[PDB]
RNA sequence: CAAGGUAGAGCAUGGGCCGGUAUCCUUAAGGAGACGGACGAACUGCGAAUGUGCUUUUCUUCUAUGCAAGCGUAGUGGGCGAGUUCUGGUAAGCAGGACUGGCGAAGAGGAAUGAACCUGGCACUGUGCUAAGGAACCCAAUGUCUGGACAGAGACCGAAAGAGGUAGGUGAAUAAAAUU
């Protein structure tokens, strides 16, 4: 497609990607109550844990408001695929388990093994709702050789938090 | 180090390509992100599109040859903030790239006026010859005339003990 | 489709025995009808049994009776009718 | 220290607009209201009678009972951590039929229509549901035209 | 005497002005604004000089006044009567209080210390805040270095930082010099003393004719 | 989808400071003035950001180890402090309000020491990793590059006013090395 397209002096940018990924970098115990409601809608409950989260406006604005906590950005797939292979795990109701072939049989009656699971998280939208609400928080380590600046200003000012756009995965990789 | 990006960026609203206009900013940073943040710092006080309406289509690294790192002779328009207003000039420098150049200078005014290299600006850089060169600094070396011996001694050992007898230093 | 399925679990399990309840009788007859219907909730998922085994585990307060009149008034043309309680006679 | 009457501190509120003094317009008296409809409270200054207290000016309530020149609306209001409802009196004068349902109704037109279908042919509705603003779109560039821009002004 | 200079520097309280609500106030000690040659035409004295504030504060009328005198003296001697003008542009309305109490305290059927603590008026400032002109000259293009030097004696009767600078405009208008002579040849300006009105196309003809014999050519 | 009059901006009703060309009125003074500059917590013609309420799950996202009417009954009703703002006062570790987190009732590691500041919320053990803050020695871990700076200075530290030394920017000259 680049080829087809650079031959006819013309640029293809695609479409922006449909979730975005969040890790919860600094501690929020002296948070505003308003904070602390936010981040609980989004699952997130200690530090350096990490979660995905649909891209769309009602979630651009909840990030707005918790941004001074969280590094966010978005994720390629090979990098997907080592997060869930080395640190996913899920839940029925209460019980917690191992993604297993009976279990994704058991939950979501047409996957069947765990590399379906990745591709369908990945390429179908329509069922993002079902296929994250399976999966419990990963929880990280902190990212090996520390941080290089004081991890409370924002990536720009040489941080830790804030919009990490298309490099996220730097962060992640260092943490799984 | 420092580093060159070229970006390239659209208008778009409720709808796709609102404008058939393409805007292009060449900008030195030390990595894309901070690239990216230029083109948004400058759209916004040129022109009156904020990012919300904008899409970013491309980011490229421009690179220069040099494999048998030769020496070039440069000069840099720049401005930066003070606590009174902002302060233009001109300076010559001497290097093995456009990027060489352009470290060298944000040093010198961290250096001699005390300001942190995000409130200096970069307007122009340009390659120049033997007879272009207007101020004093570099003129002596790019006609090639300059040798000097070594003021600093060095040692000889890692070790923080040795014996009277011993060559200590070079 | 989620937020359905995730409304009738609760449903259900509003429903069903807690099992970390227990009536405060030292009468062992008492506490032997009790262990019977214990023993058919976690075999089972129908309702009736469920608010059966529920009931037995109230105070004497909350068993309170009812006259024989009344029952019939409630009976809503079945039968056969249950009831956690005394049953009282009504001189009308 | 302050004090405490029935129209205290309404200096700002409870005042005549720019060029807008006199009594009401024809429009506001041959308004007809239902029980059930939506309402909004704005008091006019020059109409003494039927006043509200200034708390409720500019709030929405749901018409209870119309009488030959007042409406009740019904209101609740937070007071000593609990929850209460209050029923005002107001005259006609000083309100004006809410815009607040207006998209709603709308949906229920739609809405309307596929339920009867969803009887016939299909099971359920698929009910139009709205739905936030997604992602930002692709698009694909032609590519000349190219405009530059640079730190050309100084800005002494 | 008059308490110091620290005492009522900076801006705390809200403006508080001469009014119904306020009574017993002593005048200002500056009352005159104006010096020099007050209804010379515009053209006549094209060099403009203005003292500039770098700081935000109160100045007292007593502190206005004594610049005033300093600036005046030295033209006059130097310049002429005939050949300048000088404008003090603040105009001192704000309100000062004082607390007053008793030296022999301690005990006394007046009430003592802090209780009902509201002050009387004392005396009156000009509230002044960044860039702001304070006092503007203008004069011949020869009297440069004289108007400079005259205003660097007003720099040492006030706290805080002030500059002396010289401006782009032509006299009291607000117009750059260039632009200026570009609209005075071609016919467009009329004096009005110390600075001019434009001529537009925008009324009834009859009065833009009758407008336009009056014009400074 | 409503309501609001603060910051900014302005001086059209009311209060109120200084100066005015032509022209006008008298005087042979002064006054008015087609306009400019300066202003109000109890001046307004315009007007934010943040905050408040209403409807819709027929609207994203979370949710049972969760909410909870009703009944019975305790303690409390001297508070203090940080950040952002306000009123009285020359001010104050002073007196008095508003908003969001604390200490009270909160330990642990760090600012040499400190109720409240930075990191970050505690059952009991074992192996790894990071924060804040450090890395000649006291004391677990330290070195490198480029400019400045000579004062028993600085790393800890006061004003209006200034000359001297040195490093750089910009604008004027002159030039039979340059200099002002």
């Amino acid at each position: 497609s680049e080829e087809r397209m650079q031959k006819e002096n013309k640029i293809y940018a695609p479409k922006d990607p449909h979730f975005y990924a969040v890790v919860l970098i600094k501690s929020p115990l002296r948070a505003s109550n308003k904070i602390k409601k936010t981040l609980e809608l989004f699952r997130l409950k200690h530090i350096n844990n990490c979660v995905l989260v649909k891209n769309n406006e009602s979630s651009r604005q909840m990030l707005q408001k918790i941004r001074n906590f969280v590094a966010y950005g978005e994720l390629k797939l090979k990098t997907l695929r080592e997060l869930i292979y080395k640190r996913g795990s899920c839940h029925i109701f209460s019980e917690k388990l191992n993604i297993t072939n009976e279990t994704l049989e058991d939950a979501f009656k047409n996957i069947r093994c765990i590399e379906e699971f990745i591709y369908e998280l990945y390429f179908n939208d329509e069922r993002f709702k079902e296929l994250n609400n399976f999966l419990n928080p990963f929880k990280l380590t902190p990212p090996k050789g520390g941080y290089k600046g004081r991890k409370a200003k924002d990536i720009i000012e040489g941080g830790a938090v804030g919009n990490h756009q298309d490099k996220i995965g730097e962060l992640i990789k260092k943490m799984i | 180090a420092i580093n060159e990006y070229k970006v390239y960026g659209i208008k778009i609203d409720d709808n796709g390509v609102v404008g058939d206009e393409v805007y292009a900013h060449i900008v030195f940073a030390t990595n894309e992100l901070l690239a990216k943040s230029s083109f948004n710092k400058i759209l916004k006080k040129q022109k009156k599109i904020k990012p919300k309406n904008t899409k970013v289509i491309k980011v490229e690294e421009i690179k220069e040859d040099n494999k048998d790192l030769d020496v070039k002779n440069y000069g840099i328009d720049y401005y930066y903030k003070s606590k009174r207003c902002d302060h233009k000039g001109y300076k010559e420098f001497r290097g093995v790239s456009r990027c060489h150049a352009v470290d060298k200078l944000l040093c010198d005014i961290g250096g001699r006026h005390s300001v942190k290299r995000n409130l200096i600006f970069i307007m122009k850089v340009k390659e120049l010859t033997v007879d272009e060169i207007k101020k004093d600094k570099i003129k002596i070396f790019a006609m090639e005339d300059v040798e000097y011996p070594a003021y600093r001694n060095v040692l000889r050992s890692n070790k923080l003990f040795v014996s009277e007898n011993e060559k200590l230093f070079n | 489709m989620l937020k359905q399925k995730m409304f009738e679990h609760y449903k259900k399990k509003a429903i069903l025995f807690d099992e970390s309840r227990v009536p405060r009788t030292k009468n062992v007859f008492y506490q032997s009808l009790f262990s019977l219907y214990k023993k058919v909730c976690e075999n089972t998922e129908n309702e009736i049994v469920h608010k059966i085994t529920k009931r037995l585990t109230m105070s004497r307060t909350e068993r309170h009776p009812l006259k024989l009149s009344n029952i019939i008034e409630q009976a809503n043309g079945k039968e056969i009718v249950v009831f956690v309680g005394k049953v009282l006679d009504d001189d009308k | 220290v302050s004090s405490h009457g029935y129209r205290r501190q309404t200096r700002n509120l409870f005042s005549q607009a720019f060029r807008k003094h006199g009594m009401p317009n024809t429009s506001t008296y041959l308004t007809q209201y239902a029980v059930g409809e939506y309402v909004d409270i704005k008091v006019n200054p020059a109409i003494h009678k039927g006043m509200p207290h200034k708390y409720y000016h500019g709030r929405t309530g749901i018409i209870k009972e119309v009488n030959r020149g007042s409406v009740i609306v019904l209101f609740n209001r937070i007071l000593a951590n609990k929850t209460v409802e209050r029923k005002v009196i107001v005259g006609i004068e000083h309100i004006r039929k809410s815009k607040c349902q207006d998209e709603y109704l709308k949906r229920l037109e739609i809405n309307k229509k596929i339920i009867e279908e969803a009887e016939k042919k299909g099971e359920v509705p698929v009910l139009f549901k709205r739905q936030p603003k997604g992602p930002k779109p692709a698009v694909e560039m032609l590519m000349n035209n190219i405009i530059e821009l640079s730190y050309d002004k100084v800005e002494s | 005497g008059r308490r110091p200079g620290r005492c009522y520097r900076y801006c705390k309280n809200k403006p508080y002005i001469k009014s119904r609500f306020c009574r017993g106030v002593p005048d200002p000690k500056i009352r005159i604004h104006d010096l020099g040659n007050k209804n010379a035409p515009c053209v006549d004295l094209p060099l403009n000089v203005n003292l500039i504030s770098y700081s935000k504060e109160q100045l007292s009328s007593e502190s206005l006044e004594s610049a005033r005198i300093a600036v005046n003296k030295y033209m006059m001697v130097n310049a002429g009567k005939d050949n300048y003008h000088v404008r003090i542009n603040v105009h001192p309305y704000h309100i000062l209080r004082i607390n007053k109490m008793l030296s022999c305290a301690g005990a006394d059927r007046l009430q003592t210390g802090m209780r009902l603590a509201y002050g009387k008026p004392y005396g009156t400032a000009a509230r002044v805040r960044f860039g702001q002109r304070i006092i503007s000259i203008r004069t011949k293009d020869s009297n440069l270095k004289m108007a400079m030097e005259a205003l660097r004696r007003a720099r040492y009767k006030f706290p805080g930082k002030y500059e002396v600078q010289k401006s782009n405009e032509y006299g009291f208008s607000g117009i750059e010099r260039s632009q200026f002579e570009e609209l005075k040849n071609n016919g467009k300006l009329i004096n009005m003393g110390d600075h001019v009105k434009i001529i537009k196309e925008k009324g009834t003809v009859e009065r833009y004719v009758k407008l336009c014999e009056n014009a400074i050519q």
